[PDB]
DNA sequence: ATCAGAATCCCGGTGCCGAGGCCGCTCAATTGGTCGTAGACAGCTCTAGCACCGCTTAAACGCACGTACGCGCTGTCCCCCGCGTTTTAACCGCCAAGG
DNA sequence: CCTTGGCGGTTAAAACGCGGGGGACAGCGCGTACGTGCGTTTAAGCGGTGCTAGAGCTGTCTACGACCAATTGAGCGGCCTCGGCACCGGGATTCTGAT
């Protein structure tokens, strides 16, 4: 007997079932700490942050990102795909008005 | 080069959480660009608001005055 | 000592928002009966955003209210959802949706 | 260093519309964040409001139509419900 | 009287929108579209008409409205 | 004009409108309509099209947040 | 006696400027510097708006800056196009531009 | 009424002597300069409010100046106004 | 249709830690009184808004028509997907080096 | 015997690759919608003619709000207690795919 294998698609549905049902950050801490720290130390030197400034970025930041892959996924269904591609995530971005 | 540390599969969980079943390759990186272009845009208002104060810590106050100028109202840390 | 809120049978501070209208440099001067209306319009949003709220934590065998619950009730309300168009709430993950096109066919 | 919030007349307000249920304390400051918000946008309509008709008095009018620029409909008309009761009543 | 805004009407819009092509369906959604946009800032604007106490919608009542739709609109001041 | 006054109708009775109110309306809900053209034109050049359809409007409205 | 706005080397009214921060709700007192720096900082951007606009104008073969030449020289600025993104000027039109898959060859 | 129109003609004869303009194009200059006026005084408004300071001086506008605007308008707006500042001083 | 297997939902349990409850200060909300100026109410007006109409014609409406773009059907390679295989960052963990 | 510095061992989350299956793309064919044009029409625009509603303005009276002492208890800070459920252990449901 072949070992068992869901077929593509059926994994990726079962995906979004479980995070749009859920609402823990999908990006991990301290990375994302370590970018948020970078991108600041770019602007002033020997910056400090308290955890909830950071915390307050990283909810924010994705549910950005959360968003923009709701209109980027309206995009590439528009164009008869089922797959987002670029084009889809600039005409988002375009219509937003942040490009 | 910390935003590699935004992996495939956290981006995948996001687009996930956004509805979307299927992904392009040469998405992971686009998204980098968008996000890093975000947060260089909070992140600078929000140093701004800092600097005005005089401190040296960036504080969830700091942060969330730059979201709401940025027309990006975050509820949950005015405490 | 009988209080404003009292007298206007409200829950939410009619003096603390007076106050806050008077230093919060609006206008030279404020009237007797705008904090009452401010307090009890607030007071009001408040109660029906609880509402919802509650309802959904009641709905998921749950007593005490999360933000989940807060984002349930606001996104499932056409007119809560207007007002809140431009808000994130942290901690409140979004509104179950698949797109029809998306399921197997 | 006391901070003053919203926290108890939104508890008092959850225990009349819901007396069996709690709240938890990223919820309430999610809520504090809400009335805040909402003072900050009736508040400055109001003063906008004011100086339009150069008026150096905030009134419950200027508050009333305020909310209603600010709120969506049914919204809007209960909003204004409980806030004209309020001052009638406060009058009184 | 939302016929009044006619398809020839339309179509310059589109053109100016840069739109070479047209269904024909787009003329009856466009007039939703437009009707929508009206309510939202008649209303907004009749609001400040009435807290003036006025009966006359003017420039700035308008002006106002726009404003707080994020439609900020330059040369009626 | 006539649009405008009927609309009108609907929230408060009586009305009367100064001609520059109805002009700044007019201005402000055409260049509206123009944008939303553009952004129209955009999305069903996206969809390999050269022509502007319902469905694209509706793709630029819900983007937009309207 | 001179002007607040001689001093400084403005065109721009200082002292007007000073009384409308007085009398626009913004805060309980004004420092004498504020208007000063407003003052010059409206000036500057009136200044580069109509640098840009009367070029356009001077390339209409026109003495005269009309709302369109304002509206070329706006949006073919990047920084003053983004400065003025939610900003609909009247009869200003829009930028000539067709989308290259439409151009029929 | 007031308006900004003397201000702004005084101006537009600096930077193009021999060149005028339309009523229409002066409301919308009108238009503009008032428009920044409030962005930058409300941002400015805010910033003290923040700070709990009373007093809104040349500091609050530079930042809200800042915050407001992009790039290279924020680096020369910043420099005029530091400028006119330290001219009016002297 | 038909069955085996993996993911999913559901039944004890469990203890734990954070929200609900409570007890002790105190300053900001409440009370009383006194100035006063911006707010409330009545009238003049004449300006701009509104109702009605003669004359004009180009924009608007109805119809011919044919094709080129929208839509249905098909071949195809390649482009992501599922799962095994490594692949890599991180928290110990112990034995060896040195005094 | 005490102190400190390496290379493994184990957890946990993540690229490569190999088969692999289906989907956007291009092509071919078919259908009919509408641009372009032609014939017919009338209501928006110009230009008057007349009628009038009420906001700007002025004036007059005033009373609720700003401001300043006195007052005090729920608001706020710091602890104390206990039950809902995240996770764990285990069985019944249910898609899911190949046959």
């Amino acid at each position: 007997k072949k070992p068992h294998r869901y077929r593509p698609g059926t994994v990726a549905l079962r995906e979004i079932r479980r995070y749009q049902k859920s609402t823990e950050l999908l990006i991990r801490k301290l990375p994302f700490q370590r970018l948020v720290r970078e991108i600041a130390q770019d602007f002033k030197t020997d910056l400090r942050f308290q955890s909830a400034a950071i915390g307050a970025l990283q909810e924010a930041s994705e549910a950005y990102l959360v968003g923009l892959f709701e209109d980027t996924n309206l995009c590439a269904i528009h164009a008869k795909r089922v797959t987002i591609m670029p084009k889809d995530i600039q005409l988002a971005r375009r219509i937003r008005g942040e490009r | 080069d910390n935003i590699q540390g935004i992996t495939k599969p956290a981006i995948r969980r996001l687009a996930r959480r956004g509805g979307v079943k299927r992904i392009s390759g040469l998405i992971y990186e686009e998204t980098r660009g968008v996000l890093k272009v975000f947060l260089e845009n909070v992140i600078r208002d929000a140093v701004t608001y800092t600097e005005h104060a005089k401190r040296k810590t960036v504080t969830a106050m700091d942060v969330v005055y730059a979201l709401k100028r940025q027309g990006r109202t975050l509820y949950g840390f005015g405490g | 000592a009988k209080t404003r809120s009292s007298r206007a049978g409200l829950q939410f501070p009619v003096g603390r928002v007076h106050r806050l209208l008077r230093k919060g440099n609006y206008s030279e001067r404020v009237g007797a009966g705008a904090p009452v209306y401010l307090a009890a319009v607030l007071e009001y949003l408040t109660a029906e955003i609880l509402e919802l709220a509650g309802n959904a934590a009641r709905d998921n065998k749950k007593t005490r209210i999360i933000p989940r619950h807060l984002q349930l009730a606001i996104r499932n309300d056409e007119e809560l959802n207007k007002l809140l168009g431009r808000v994130t709430i942290a901690q409140g993950g979004v509104l179950p949706n698949i797109q029809a096109v998306l399921l197997p066919k | 260093s006391r901070k003053e919030s919203y926290s108890i007349y939104v508890y008092k307000v959850l225990k009349q519309v819901h007396p069996d249920t709690g709240i938890s304390s990223k919820a309430m400051g999610i809520m504090n964040s809400f009335v805040n918000d909402i003072f900050e946008r009736i508040a400055g309509e109001a003063s906008r409001l004011a100086h339009y008709n150069k008026r150096s008095t905030i009134t419950s009018r200027e508050i009333q139509t305020a909310v209603r620029l600010l709120l969506p409909g049914e919204l809007a008309k209960h909003a204004v419900s409980e806030g004209t009761k309020a001052v009638t009543k406060y009058t009184s």
